[PDB]
RNA sequence: GAGACUCAAAUAUAUUAAAUAGAUAUCUUCAGGAUUAUGGUGCUGAAGCUUAUGUAUAUGUAAGUGGAGCCGUACCUGUUGGUUUGUCCCAUUAUAAGGACACUAGCUUCUUAAAUGGACAAAUUGCGUCUAGCAAUAAUGAGAUUGAGCAAUAACAGGUCUGUGAUGCCCUUAGAUGUCCUGGGCUGCACGCGCGCUACAAUGAAAGUAUCAACGUGUAUUUCCUAGACCGAGAGGUCCGGGUAAACCGCUGAACCACUUUCAUGCUUGGGAUUGUGAACUGAAACUGUUCACGAUGAACUUGGAAUUCCCAGUAAGUGUGAGUCAUUAACUCGCAUUGAUUACGUCCCUGCCCUUUGUACACACC
């Protein structure tokens, strides 16, 4: 009764990141089979760790006005792309997803409003509640412009950076623009 | 740049445009260093957190 | 800006050329054949329907707006 | 008889203003015919308490 | 009836869950009622958390309930 | 009929009366656009009379259903006139004479057990067809 | 299918080798996408054919519908011109005469000098479009 | 904390125990019922007001 | 032979609509008029909105107004010779009785 | 003053409550299957198939014809009609009881409330200046069911005399500004601007297919809502209806999505401005236009300079319907309903704002 998330094995998925353990929970208490929830996943400050990540992996897709609204198409497009994550590197796709957030994680600073005035200095840490959700924010951009005037579709461009976000990534993708962000932040910090 | 820092105590922010939790954290191998760092974003009490800059925290007295 | 103004065609000169290409090319997507030369988009998908000889395919998606194929992995 | 045009049976003109004889400001199409600048003074006694 | 192409399928879940809980209360067995609840309530996927979140009345100056269109030349 | 959803079954029945000679072809069938919203003519005619499967549920559940009550609520996904879209009537016309294609009152008197059970025998045969 | 030419050409318009045969027909001015099934199946042209296909023995009978849409059962409302006005003849004049005829009703009207006449001097939208607002473009 | 006892739920509370501490206990849902006998509330949300606070002080 | 006189009753005030079940229906069920209980109808709500302000210039919102009138139906399986006295007593301000004759 | 009270779906039908809805139960009828058991039957010509003409082409029959099934039941799954004090009684043309039985041979879940109920808070928590220790946690309709409306004090040269037979003063009065007719015009356009919709297409444009709401809505002295057949590329036209309305429209069987396709990214089948043309139709009457049809015509524009709008949940936003002005004219307006996010769960920088000390030449208050 724990098998078959979409079509594949569900368990044996490890968050291989100190200090991301005991905060990113995908399977170990969330054996929820489809990434559509009904009502509401926010009543207080701390709610995103209590949501399944694969639920959060879908809801960021509805943007840009004309695509805002249809979570079922987000349910359509991700379950039609896991086979591309299953055919490339034939191990189970869910272990590839949790490893994808690691290399796409900005585990570093951000730019801070100064302690007497305007914004020049560095915010010396970024919360995992802020970080890995913004790791979802970077990926949902780049495939759309990879499909906007290009006439390849997103289903291959979702699998574009995701096979690179799991391993050590190649040249600049949707995983990038944050690796660029910490170079100017290291000159900041 | 590889050490991880766990939180013990929380204080407020110079928030308005870049709320960043000026917060009391300590390491594990360097757990005697309870340096009061500054994390951007919401943080629950009891969370171990990664870190690369392990030198200072830009102290203003509070 | 790329143009790629290739011919939509039954591709008789290259159907045997892709026939030896798809082993061991398991990445047979309807977009990458349009990313290949002699760009067919619709009948090239139907050319993978012509690749349905119970060989060199494992069809995994039969859907609206996408018919995603993998090869018959040995 | 003479010099009296306008066969009024179409549109607003001239089926107007059973409350003020002011043709421009009517609300009609429920059955009110109250010329709604003559409604706030004339809201009682015709029901119509406000509830939200 | 009601619902839609999404939310009408939702209310099947509350129906199919509580159908066992009342047939086990008054007709079958107490532990049969107990063995169907503890498997559910681990996370329960709001099978019984019937949140009364409903559509809110609209206001003025907006196209929505808690919206307001603006810029009257600030 | 209460078997699997008629995405494929409505494709099936539209050829079966087309097999048995009861096509009863329209006259402007290359001209019609089934409503004053469409910009292209359809590919063929078989998708027109697929609504006998609808009235296997609409005479069943809605009503003995007339032409006007059908086609207005029928076939709406419409992008109307450009500024901006509305909803329309889909402009039936000749399909109100589709009863001749089948040959208080009832619309189809043979689709009670004579005609529809054969189509129910088809999905029962399709149950045997999809059994392997 | 076809390997020889893959570039079609008719009177006043050339056709590429990419557009489908309904919309390659629409690539000629004077006809639109509604005729893509109408005049092609009136010429018995398969819509599933390609631009390299639909050979020259088929395209001439299309011109017989162009040169005479009356004999091919096309109604006047289904014609690009009906009740001309002058000579009254219902027509489709695909890329060859509507380019001339567009001023032909107007070149009367320059001498008629009606409501719609003098407006074509300066540039004005001849239906109820309020021209004060933009005043340009 | 965020909800504050107002004057009506406080200044009227100072006599009702002072008159009738006898035969009154800390049990709220019956002290909820007792407000109808010694007093007359207009509305039961104010009974939901005035009875909870006086039961929030019986140990105090 | 025997008549089934089905009578609608309506009013705006719910208290008078609560008053009529206190006095009318028990003065008839004492002699088996077959009331079949209070048949309450959904109300007829109406909302009218317009500009609240003559020369409405400024923060130009609107005013809402509501109305509620409720119905409760009393049908009876009894002939015409019994039911004339209940039309005489009791009568209330703003209640509407409707009995069909011809 | 704020609170408090007013309204709105969650809340035991636990109590009476149905021309809403019906749950049901079974009567049934609309019956497939062999899911069932088969009785007659099964290679002997069954099923199926044609011709002839009567009857007004179907059917009848034979021949034609063909080689396994036929026909009937019950179980399964389905129309329909009533199951109101059920059945059979009766008065009655037929309801009720009267006569008995199940002694309930359909009851009130549901929609409707008219009500009390309804986080109704000792809610556990190293008690903070004993005083109001966040803690989510206890419930398990319920961790506010929960949003508006109502809003003071002194006021401002805010808004309006064109809402008014509220109205001062001033203007006019057979040669009127008044008033009714004929007209035009407010819509006129090198130009500035704001409010919104149409897109800038691959989360699509197309085709079908699956198959989902709700506030409402609707004709008596004026022609509304419409169904049903009928005609028409359509637009619309004709005929018989219903509905003064939980009753008919209508159970309104809404859009976007969802499902196979067609398109190959090419200002392109994306995007529909422009402009001819007839075809409509409303109104006595249409011409920068009454709107709507058909088949033509395919511009501008591929994300928009400095700028700057709103907003923390069923919300934003997409996507619709109704209502309002109406003879016809919605792209706005008032709510309805569906689909359903990121992120905030703060701060006092910045434009803000609220009264505590505070200097002042501050005054008609830094304009």
């Amino acid at each position: 009764e724990i098998k078959l998330f979409g079509r594949w094995s569900c368990d044996d998925v490890t968050v291989n990141d100190i200090s991301l353990q005991d905060y990113i929970s995908v399977k170990e208490k969330f054996a929820r089979y489809l990434p559509h929830s009904a009502g509401r996943y926010a009543a207080k400050r701390f709610r995103k760790a209590q949501c399944p990540i694969v639920e959060r992996l879908t809801c960021s897709l509805m943007m840009k006005g004309r695509n805002n609204g249809k979570k079922l198409m987000a349910c359509r497009i991700v379950k039609h792309s896991f086979e591309i994550i299953h055919l490339l590197t034939g191990e189970n796709p869910l272990q590839i997803l949790v490893s994808a957030i690691i290399n796409s994680g900005p585990r570093e600073d951000s730019t801070r409003i100064g302690r007497a005035g305007t914004v020049r200095r560095q915010a010396v840490d970024v919360s995992p509640l802020r970080r890995v959700n913004q790791a979802i924010w970077l990926l949902c951009t780049g495939a759309r412009e990879a499909a906007f005037r290009n006439i390849k579709t997103i289903a291959e461009c979702l699998a574009d950076e995701l096979i690179n976000a799991a391993k050590g990534s190649s040249n600049s993708y949707a995983i990038k623009k944050k690796d660029e962000l910490e170079r100017v932040a290291k000159s900041n910090r | 740049p590889v050490v991880w820092a766990r939180v013990m105590k929380v204080l407020g922010r110079t928030g308005s445009q870049g709320q960043c939790t000026q917060v009391k954290v300590e390491f594990l191998g360097e757990q005697n260093r309870q340096i009061i760092r500054n994390v951007k974003g919401p943080v629950r009490e009891g969370d171990i957190l990664t870190l690369l800059e392990s030198e200072r925290e830009a102290r203003r007295l509070r | 800006r790329d143009k790629l103004n290739n011919q939509v065609l039954f591709d008789k000169a290259t159907y045997e050329k892709l026939y030896k290409e798809v082993p061991a090319y398991k990445l047979i997507t309807p977009s990458v054949v349009s990313e290949r030369l002699k760009i067919r988009g619709s009948l090239a998908k139907r050319a993978l329907i012509e690749l349905r000889e119970k060989g060199l395919i494992k069809q995994v998606v039969q859907h609206h707006s996408q018919v995603i194929y993998t090869r018959a992995t040995k | 008889t003479l010099w009296y045009s306008h066969p009024r049976k179409y549109g607003q003109g001239s089926r107007c203003c059973r409350a003020c004889s002011n043709r421009h400001g009517l609300i009609r199409k429920y059955g009110l015919n109250i010329c709604r600048q003559c409604f706030r003074e004339y809201a009682n006694d015709i029901g119509f308490k406000k509830l939200d | 009836s009601g619902g839609g192409h999404v939310a009408q399928i939702y209310a099947i879940r509350q129906a199919i869950s509580k159908a066992l809980v009342a047939f086990y209360q008054k007709y079958v067995d107490e532990a049969s009622k107990k063995e169907i609840k503890d498997i559910l309530v681990q996370y329960d996927r709001t099978l019984l958390v019937g949140d009364p979140r409903r559509c809110e009345p609209k206001k003025f100056g907006g196209p929505g309930a808690r919206a307001r269109y603006q810029k009257s030349y600030r | 009929v209460k078997d699997i959803d008629q995405h494929a079954v409505t494709k099936a029945v539209a050829v079966f009366l087309k097999k048995t000679g009861k096509l009863k072809v329209p006259d402007q069938m290359d001209i019609v656009k089934t409503a004053k919203f469409k910009e292209l003519a359809p590919y063929d005619p078989d998708w027109f009379y697929v609504r006998c499967a609808s009235i296997l549920r609409h005479l069943y559940h809605r009503s003995p259903a007339g032409v006007g009550s059908i086609t207005k609520i029928y076939g709406g996904r419409k992008r109307n006139g450009v500024h901006p879209s509305h909803f329309c009537r889909a402009a039936d016309g000749a399909a109100r004479k589709a009863l001749q294609a089948l040959e208080g009152r009832k619309l189809s008197s043979i689709g009670q057990r004579d005609l529809d059970r054969i189509a129910n025998q088809i999905v029962f045969k399709q149950r045997d067809a999809a059994k392997q | 299918p076809e390997k020889f030419q893959h570039i079609l050409r008719i009177m006043n318009t050339n056709i590429d080798g990419k557009r489908k045969v309904g919309i390659a027909m629409t690539a000629i001015k004077g006809v639109g996408r509604r005729y893509s099934n109408i005049v092609l199946k009136k010429a018995d042209v398969d819509l599933t054919k390609r631009a390299g296909e639909c050979t020259e023995e088929e395209v001439d009978k299309v011109v017989t519908i162009i040169s005479n849409p009356l004999q091919y059962k096309v109604p006047n409302w289904f014609l690009n011109r009906q009740k001309d006005i002058i000579d009254g003849k219902y027509w489709q004049l695909t890329s060859s005469n509507l380019d001339s005829k567009l001023r032909d009703d107007l070149e009367r009207l320059k001498k008629i000098r009606s409501h719609r006449g003098l407006r074509h001097y300066w540039g004005l939208r001849v239906r109820g479009q309020h021209t004060k607002t933009t005043g340009r473009r | 904390m965020g909800r504050v006892r107002t004057k009506t739920v406080k200044k009227a509370a100072k006599v009702i125990i002072e008159k009738y501490y006898t035969r009154l206990t800390l049990d709220f849902h019956t002290n909820k019922r007792i407000c109808e006998e010694v007093a007359i509330i207009p509305t039961k949300p104010l009974r939901n007001k005035i009875a909870g606070y006086v039961t929030h002080l019986m140990g105090r | 032979s025997v008549h089934r006189i089905r009578i609608t009753l309506t009013s705006r005030n719910v208290r008078s609509l609560e008053n009529v079940c206190r006095d009318l229906i028990n003065g008839a069920k004492n002699q088996n008029l077959r009331v079949k209980g209070p048949v309450r109808m959904p109300t007829k709500t109406l909302r009218i909105t317009t500009r609240k302000t003559p020369c409405g210039e400024g923060s130009k919102t609107w005013d809402r107004f509501q109305m509620r009138i409720h119905k409760r139906i009393i049908d009876l399986h009894s002939p015409s010779e019994i039911v004339k006295k209940i039309t005489s007593i009791n009568i209330e301000p703003g209640v509407e009785v409707e009995v069909t004759i011809a």
